[PDB]
Formats: structure tokens, C-alpha cells, sequence
């Protein structure tokens, strides 16, 4: 007869937990770039969760850092899909 | 009817929703936080992803964390009965659980709060989206070769 | 030429962030039940996160609970999917 | 060969994999934590599900935080080549990013730490599932009528 307050909700993190989230001043955010492609490329064809694996194999892939600080120089990024959906999500119908 | 399975969120309704994009780029002296140099690429990207998608696009760009707040309560206000579903994203410099507004720190947990279903009963049921592009702590990841 | 260190992850909580976790002292705990469920009908037909996405509605909507305790009385839980997978997992093959 | 796409994880390896279930119900006075009965329903219930998914199943009772500690640095070390993927199940008391042990706590961090894809070299690339029953803090969700 209820369901939680919590329920329904879907946080698309940019990256993992206590880790830092990169960005190129040209490009844009690794992430986001990411996500737009794969929502260009997915939304009338697969399911969100679906699309957004997309999305973390992607910038786990095709995403390093150049920095002339070794520091923050040949860094990697992976995002982190959390679901508190109850349901499959399709941006079509 | 025939069968009926509900495992998909029922998408068809008027509208698809609204997608609010807060932009941050630009930082008060005093958080000794520095500029995001690019983020507006992002923010077009994400206009033009969403348009296309059909949601009901709002862009704001570098909100104070009062405004931050003020806005996600009043979008919570608003009636969604005829929207499917609804998406926030978020840009800006970040740590663990909290995003910034330009100046100061707004708890994540403060702004989807104001979505939960028993607080937003027009959104109650329906897939209520947070995207978040900001660093959720300092670390930073090696890698490995494969 | 590399992956990042935290990739091909999959943590799946049986509540979100900063709650309680419920548990049956007869029929085990709500997600446990829900998750072993969903694995015996779903596992040979369903990917990984549409199973968990089953789990989720199924604790969220046939679970609430009960005691003599107001405080611990008529509540509710949603169970968490953290995903930093880069691929769609299928127990078949 | 035609067209090849890698979307999914290669799970036709000899060995679908271990699981390792902890299913810590027993612990110490000092801690002041309270037994939690019925959790060998949940350990049974697994064992079996797991069985019939293909893996090799490996149950553990009351483990200590050493014992929890030692158990995954062994199991990181063993040769997973052969395996598709590994599989942890952790059943216990819990707080925010912790799991207790029977005598006191352990960091998630440090028990998944061990298979990261640099330090577990033959799990490197494929899937790494931890299913954890624990509390993650004090909330109680009131839920809302539908
Ligand atoms: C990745 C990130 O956003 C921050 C950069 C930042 C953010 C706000 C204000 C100044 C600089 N980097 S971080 O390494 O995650 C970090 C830096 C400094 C503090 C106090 C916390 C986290
Ligand atoms: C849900 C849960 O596991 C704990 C119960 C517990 C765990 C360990 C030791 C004693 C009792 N409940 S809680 O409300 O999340 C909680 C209770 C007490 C502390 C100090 C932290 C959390």
C-alpha cells in the first residue's frame, strides 16, 4: 500500500566514489561528453541502465589525463550508475 | 485486455518532463575555489541532448547556493501530474555527497529531498533523474594496462 | 591502453545511502529473499541490472514493517544498485 | 569472422567463479552488538542460488575483522584466469561503507581494494560483484501510500 519515500530515484555520477572528476576546458567533462554521445546514439533503442554502461565503458576506455604535473598526469575515470528505479526506463514508446 | 506486465515506467504521458541544468562556473573569491573552464560546452551539449529527448529544458548558470536551493524547492512545487518523469543535472566542483553553489556547499541530499515521494506527490512513482558532474572526493585512479 | 582500477565493479546494497537494512528473523532479510528470488526466475533470461531492477520494486512494493515499537513500525526500503560495470552481464551464455 | 560487438562480459570461461558468502550472525559482547537471527536462511538461500547459477560456492561463519581481512587477501591471490567473474556476498551488521565483523569493523574499501583491476590481475576486465545486507546507517524510510 506504500512504497519508499526513496524509491524511484537514479543518481548518474560522474565518477566513483571519493574519487576526483576530470574535465577537458574544450571538449567538456569526460562524462558528460560521454553521456550526450551515448544518448544520441541509444535513447530511441536501448534501456537507461544500458545506455549509461555505455556511457562508463566509454570514458573508461577512450579517456586519460595529460598533465605536465606528474601528480594528475595519466589519470583514468570510471562513472557510478546508482539505481533506485523500480522499473526498466525507455525514452521512447 | 490481454497480459499486462509493468516493467517499464509509463514514458507517454503529455510532456516528458523538465530537465534542469545548473551551470556553476564561475566562483566567490572567498571559497577559494577556482574557475571551470569549459563547462558551458557541456551545458549546450546537454540542452541540445535533452531537446531532443523532449524535455522541457531550463539552463541556469552560476547559481549561489540559496538560489540552488530556491530553485530545486519551487521546481518541486510545480505540478508534474502531465510530465513523465524529471531530470536535474548538476556542474560544478564537488566532494563527497555535496555540490557548490558559487558560494558555499549544498548537501545532495538537501535538493533530492525536495523530490522524495512522499514531498513531490506529482513526481510520486516516476523516475526522478540526477546527474551529477562534480569530483566526489580528491583520489585519483592509476589505472592498469590491459 | 589502460582501464580504470575501480572499473567492472558491481556493488549491489539492500538500502540506500544512510539506512536501515530490514531482516525477517523467519524468512531472511527483504533483499536477500527478493534478490535469491529474482535470480532463480530471471537469471537465464534477464541481464544483470534489469534483475536487480526487479529486486528493487519487489522489496520496494511487498515489504513493510511491523512492530510493537512505533519507532520501527510501518516501514519501508529500497534496496541500492551501484554500478561501475562496462559491460551487460548475462549469467548464460 | 562478422561483425564482432563486445557488449557483454565474456561469461563462457571454464568456471563461472567463486562466491564467497560471510554470514556473520554471532558477535562479541565488548561490541555490544546484538545477534541477528535468521541470517542462515539468507547464507542457505544463497548457497543455493548461487549453485545452480554455476558457481563455486564458499560459506563462512562468524569472521572476525582479521579473519574477513585475511579470508579476501587469499582469495585475491588466487589464479581467477580460468573464471568469469567473482562473487562476494556479505552478511552482517553495518554502518555507512562499513561491515562488521564479529569483533569489530571493516572498511568495504579495504575488502574490495584487493580486486582492484591492478592488484587482481586475473579478474582484471571482468565483473566483480558485491552484494551487501547491512545497514548503511540509522534512517528508516516512512514510505509513502500509493
Ligand atoms: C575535483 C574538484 O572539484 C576539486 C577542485 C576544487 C573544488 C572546490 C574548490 C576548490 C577546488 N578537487 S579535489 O581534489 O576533489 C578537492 C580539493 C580541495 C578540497 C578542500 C576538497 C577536494
Ligand atoms: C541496522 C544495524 O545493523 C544497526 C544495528 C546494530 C549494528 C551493530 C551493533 C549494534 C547494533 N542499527 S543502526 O540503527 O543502523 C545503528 C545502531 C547503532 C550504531 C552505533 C550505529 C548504527
Amino acid at each position: 500500500h506504500k512504497i519508499p519515500v526513496e524509491a524511484d530515484f537514479l543518481y548518474a555520477y560522474s565518477t566513483a566514489p571519493g574519487y576526483y572528476s576530470w574535465r577537458n576546458s574544450k571538449d567538456g567533462s569526460w562524462f558528460i561528453q560521454s553521456l550526450c554521445a551515448m544518448l544520441k546514439q541509444y535513447a530511441d533503442k536501448l534501456e537507461f541502465m544500458h545506455i549509461l554502461t555505455r556511457v562508463n565503458r566509454k570514458v573508461a576506455t577512450e579517456f586519460e589525463s595529460f598533465s605536465f604535473d606528474a601528480t594528475f598526469h595519466a589519470k583514468k575515470q570510471i562513472p557510478c550508475i546508482v539505481s533506485m528505479l523500480t522499473k526498466e526506463l525507455y525514452f521512447y514508446h | 485486455s490481454g497480459i499486462s506486465l509493468d516493467n517499464s515506467y509509463k514514458m507517454d504521458y503529455p510532456e516528458m518532463g523538465l530537465c534542469i541544468i545548473i551551470n556553476n562556473k564561475n566562483f566567490h573569491k572567498s571559497t577559494g575555489m577556482t574557475s571551470r573552464s569549459g563547462t558551458d560546452v557541456d551545458a549546450a551539449n546537454l540542452r541540445e541532448t535533452f531537446r531532443n529527448l523532449k524535455y522541457e529544458v531550463r539552463n541556469k548558470n552560476d547559481l549561489t547556493r540559496e538560489e540552488i536551493v530556491e530553485l530545486m524547492r519551487d521546481v518541486s512545487k510545480e505540478d508534474h501530474s502531465k510530465r513523465s518523469s524529471f531530470v536535474c543535472v548538476l556542474l560544478s566542483h564537488g566532494e563527497e555527497g555535496i555540490i557548490f553553489g558559487t558560494n558555499g556547499p549544498v548537501d545532495l541530499k538537501k535538493i533530492t529531498n525536495f523530490f522524495r515521494g512522499d514531498r513531490c506527490r506529482s513526481l510520486t512513482g516516476k523516475p526522478k533523474l540526477f546527474i551529477i558532474q562534480a569530483c566526489r572526493g580528491t583520489e585519483l585512479d592509476c589505472g592498469i594496462e590491459t
